[PDB]
């Protein structure tokens, strides 16, 4: 991220994390 | 982690009686398990492709229309110059269809302003986007008091000048917008009028945004504000099934019931392609 | 070993000897509000034994051309039992839910259903529960062969007679009133129509069972 | 101060860019955020649940609209009749276009991966038979009898105490990615086809139903991947709302 | 020289931003700063200092205006007679507007916090009698005597040497932060209701005076907060000045 | 230090004499000190609400409108090209009453003129702002010798360009600003004519603001010039009671004696909302 | 802060540190 000012909402998307959660949907059975 | 997708390793012939990997329940409510190198014979692939491009920033990190503001010379809308909008996001069906995916995110956001004539000349003038808060005073004139923005933020910028453009916060009470509320806003009865606020999430009602042309007297050319919004640092939650019919009024799903159309295309018989 | 099962909690039970397993909504049980998440000042009351039990609702008959039905959550409740009572006498509410469906036919009947559960179900245009008018587009304009996307489970009647679904609290807030706000909506739809001939039993009622877990209510004031 | 110099690309609003702007409200602090159970970190997380497929999209009046759902089987001579079949393009308008990879495979251009789709029968109880199902790779046409379709990959499906059968769908393909799949030139996209064949018959005892229904439930693989987003091909909307 | 770009914010005037400018003084001192006794360092040190409520806003006349301060008591016939209601509602126009904690509410669009609302006696000292101050949480409406008002959270105020008692009003809410609660959809913010019940009687004996006053005064606790700077609703001016 | 809200401990019930929070004396003069643990039964949460947007400077950084000039071409006012215009803040209602909140205050300042003509419009033109000390020479005519800027600070800029803007120091003989001057400037005797100059303080007259359109003969558009002002680096000292009725007149607390009206709004009757 | 010229009063507003004493004005007594 890069900002120029003093606020962190006013900063770039940014690249996020790589991460994957399938079985939460497709797989709920207890 | 998953920056890939998966690879897939040699299999061969399998003759034995008690595991079946083809035969399933779907009636428990899961998705499948067996995998291509259970079913047929296969070779080793080394996937190198890039998940990348389907994260919810990458998703939904692109700028669309929300709002559009005349500002005729002779007519009946807003011939004062100034105008009052409600800051809402269901007005136009591609964002709406796409941000309608889920039912809770959490975003910041950055507007941007684009400004011209009706026929798309660019004149020499000057306006006044003003921010209005819930319970703040609403402008109710082209010369009003409350035009002195004193706390509000404002904005002053000229048709000439390249488009402008702020950032915007989290702003809601709750910890995420919604876009779906199933219930009424009142401890009232409910007896026909309050059905006209079904659905209405006060937790959404952001504001109002204000505009004018910097002056006393009335400006010499017709103008049109467009809004472009544009979504960062994205949070989704508990995703629902897509819309399938057109749209018929904002922050209502309500459809044409006479009009019902299927998902996709038909064809004549099953057995012909 | 997933084909009998035994449910209890309070003091009911359930038993059936054709199940499907159980289903865990979004792979989270129901838990209580940490201390991090509240935002009242006031002690919450958590009566446990007196509120989380199962209740039977109301009995639908499955036809031969029957559309579907649709419950609201906690709405149907709030006229029945101890947990109506501690409803209306205060003014925030908070909860789990586990829901069992029944039905049951013989080897030579047919049909199957769809049990989903489908939060924050605004429908365009009590504990008895409504018909659907236009299920294909789910009244609200969605196609349902999406549905699937959501927490369900199915009911085939050569194969099972029930379904289980676990539920947590799911909004936006801690806490929130159950007489202004409903959390979430169960759908029971029948996909492939009932089947028989002449001569076998024409009736086959379905009924629903539930119970709320991990309750907590805040907010005393007078019943309204 | 410091000389600069201005490259030809000034003045211009790019929608997709990322940068950084001036923020309205100095100093301030959003409300804090608790845990919401079923949160999404991509896209592809659910693009692996199954849905229903549209396999028997013949009908189009409004009061017969949910009998798209499931296609019959029955009872027939034992020569081999076909039942259905389809083309297995998720992005072609078709069957494909009522499942929810199908709708999100229409914001991305190319895809890439092993496609799965599950049968589900729901008969009575004492009502057996097999069938074949058979997936044709590109070149060949339509199979003409059983005894064509079965050259290529496909599966036998018993019916019995599970009563779900997957048909997995590989990825053979000449090429890395493949575009969108449609009538003329982009025909070279195209995927295959998937048919259903009687194997030896529906046999069923007397007092129970002669007709019975199936449901087909389809997904995607491990492997699947989508590049390229892009807008849909449906504007909902026909004017103002 | 040094190859830049223009990115599309360029020109535009922004009341709120933070920016740097050209001095018009080189090599300015101001003048010294001696010690001066009471600086405020936050908006919130001054929000908790008690302020005089408007419970009795009912009179409007000019030479009237005084009465507004206080509400009468005197003695009944022992039937638990009700004395005062209002919201309590610090943002919404009420009897709240007259305290420098509404004033200031007025200017930030969400606050959050408990409230504490004190009441002092000031009759003459042989007069004695008991009162209860409930306060009802949304949802239920106003009670309609003082057995039903006597659920909600309550305390019993007793006269003696100790003129003053205090009623706190808890933060209990559904979200973390409320909005100015209005008449219509804002409704949805309504904190709830206050009232006062006499408990056993106003008694007083001979040659003392039927009839005694009650101030209130109103502030907030250590943890109240607001957020969202706006402008406020009241302009006053009529024109040029 | 005081970084967030403070958070709420355990409490429960207690019955016992002698000690009693809820009862107190007012009279004495101090707020209260029993809390919300003290007096019913509370839980355990923990606050991280941030107070960072109610302290002087994030409450008092935001322009705000303060002056108004008219260049005009055919009237009485300033048919001339120039205008001088005393340093006021006393000017206009929404920047007076925040900062009349206070006694005592020290500042610097940002300025941000804006001109454009009386319809809006934006024309090519050029002037001169000058800002003239107390003591200074101040023009009298478009032509006046005074415009020569020796030594006063000035700013040339344009109508097509972005508005300019300038930093200003604090210029005043005193410790600090003050609003409220409850005396005389001179030792006179006060008969009637000082009266006019009660409250009038000499450490608040800071200056005088020049503008003229640069050139020999009379220009060809009506102008008009928006001062605004922002306010940073601020201290503040004794608080005093906000403002109720309505402004008269520009550094005079006057108000209209027959037309009193009172703070808020009002009802019926105090037994009925 | 950010400064770009000789003179201190030029620069941005900055962010303050976070101190109350609620005592001065609400419990003056002695
Ligand atoms: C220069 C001032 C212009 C800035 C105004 C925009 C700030 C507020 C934008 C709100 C962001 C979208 C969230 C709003 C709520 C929901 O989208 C809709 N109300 C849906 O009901
Ligand atoms: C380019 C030159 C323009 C700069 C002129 C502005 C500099 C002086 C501004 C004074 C700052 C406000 C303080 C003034 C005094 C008080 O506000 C009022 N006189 C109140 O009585």
């Amino acid at each position: 991220t890069i900002n120029y000012y003093k606020d962190s909402y006013a900063a770039t998307a940014g690249k996020q994390s790589l991460k994957q959660d399938p079985d939460k949907f497709a797989n709920p059975v207890k | 982690p998953a920056p890939t997708g998966q690879d897939t390793q040699v299999s061969s012939h399998r003759l034995d009686t008690g595991k079946v990997p083809a035969l399933q329940a779907a009636e428990i409510g899961a998705s499948s398990n067996a995998s291509d190198e259970s079913m047929i014979e296969t070779r080793c692939v080394l996937n190198s492709h890039s998940t990348a491009e389907t994260t919810l920033d990458s998703f939904f990190s692109r700028a669309g229309l929300v709002g559009e503001i005349d500002l005729p010379l002779k007519g009946t809308t807003n011939p004062n110059g100034y105008a009052n909008w409600d800051i809402d996001i269901t007005g136009y069906a591609q964002m709406r269809r796409k941000v309608e995916l889920f039912t809770y995110m959490r975003f910041d956001a950055e507007f941007t302003f684009v400004a011209c004539t009706p026929t798309g000349e660019v004149v020499p003038q000057l306006l006044q986007y003003m921010f209005v808060p819930p319970g703040a005073p609403k402008p109710d004139s082209r010369e009003s008091l409350a035009w002195q923005t004193a706390t509000n933020p404002s904005v002053f910028v000229k048709l000439s000048d390249p488009p402008a453009q702020v950032s915007v916060p989290f702003m809601s009470p709750a910890s995420a917008y919604q876009w779906f509320y199933d219930g009424y806003p009142t401890f009232g009865e409910h007896k026909q009028e309050k059905d006209l606020e079904y659905g209405a999430c006060p937790n959404n009602m952001m504001g109002t945004f204000s505009v004018r042309t910097v002056g006393t007297s009335k400006s010499k050319y017709p103008l049109v504000v467009r809004i472009y919004m544009r979504m960062k640092h994205v949070r989704a939650w508990i995703p629902r099934p897509m819309r399938n019919q057109n749209y018929l009024f904002k922050a209502n799903p309500n459809y044409a019931g006479n009009s019902i159309k299927p998902t996709g295309t038909s064809r004549t018989a099953i057995t012909t392609l | 070993s997933d084909r009998v099962a035994q449910l209890t909690i309070g003091n009911s039970t359930i038993t059936t000897q054709e199940a499907a397993n159980i289903i865990v909504g979004y792979g989270e049980w129901p838990s209580y509000c940490s201390d991090s998440d509240a935002t009242a000042v006031d002690k919450p009351t958590r009566p446990d034994v007196s509120v989380n039990r199962f209740y039977t609702l109301d009995t639908k008959l499955w036809e031969k051309s029957s559309k579907g039905w649709y419950w609201k959550f906690p709405d149907v409740l709030t006229e029945t039992g101890v947990f109506g009572q501690n409803a209306q006498f205060h003014y925030l509410y908070r909860s789990g839910f586990c829901i069992h469906v029944q039905c049951n036919a013989s080897k030579f009947h047919q049909g199957a259903l769809l049990v989903a559960v489908l939060p924050e179900y605004v429908i365009g245009t009590g504990a008895d529960g409504f018909e659907l008018q236009h299920p294909y587009v789910l009244d609200a304009g969605i196609p349902i062969s999406q549905l699937t996307v959501c927490p369900h489970q199915w009911i085939n009647l050569r194969t099972n007679n029930c379904a289980t679904i676990i539920v947590p609290y799911i909004n936006a807030l801690p806490f929130d009133s159950a007489l202004n706000h409903c959390n979430f909506g169960l759908l029971v739809v029948p996909i492939s129509p009932l089947d028989y001939d002449q001569g076998a039993t024409p009736v086959i009622p379905i009924t629903i069972t539930l119970a709320p877990m991990c309750s907590e209510f805040a907010g005393l004031r007078q019943a309204v | 101060g410091f000389p600069t110099e201005l490259k030809p690309g000034t003045n211009q609003f790019l929608t997709t860019d990322d940068g950084v702007s001036a923020p309205i409200l100095p100093n301030f602090h959003p409300t804090p955020c608790i845990h919401i159970p079923g949160e999404v970190r991509n896209l592809l997380e659910l693009c692996q649940v199954e849905t229903i497929l549209e396999v028997n999209n013949v009908p189009t009046n409004a009061t017969s609209l949910m009998e798209r759902l499931r296609f019959p089987v029955s009872a027939q001579a034992g020569k081999g009749e076909l039942c259905a079949v389809f083309r297995a393009d998720p992005g072609r308008n078709g069957p494909w276009q009522s499942t929810l990879l199908g709708q999100l495979c229409g914001y991305y251009t190319q895809w890439s991966g092993s496609l799965e789709v599950t049968f589900m029968f729901t008969g009575s109880f004492m009502a057996t038979g097999k069938m074949l199902i058979a997936y044709t790779p590109p070149g060949g046409p339509l199979p003409k009898d059983r005894a064509t379709a079965m050259l290529g990959t496909h599966v036998i499906w018993d019916f019995g105490l599970q009563s779900s059968v997957t048909l997995v769908i590989p990825w053979i393909s000449n090429t890395h990615y493949r575009a969108h799949a449609r009538d003329g030139v982009f025909d070279y996209y195209t995927t295959g086809l998937v048919s259903i064949w009687y194997q030896t018959n529906y046999v069923v005892p007397i007092g129970a139903p002669n007709t019975a229904y199936i449901i087909a439930l389809a997904a995607a693989q491990k492997n699947f991947t989508m590049k390229l987003c892009k807008d849909a091909s449906d504007i909902l909307q026909t004017g103002t709302i």
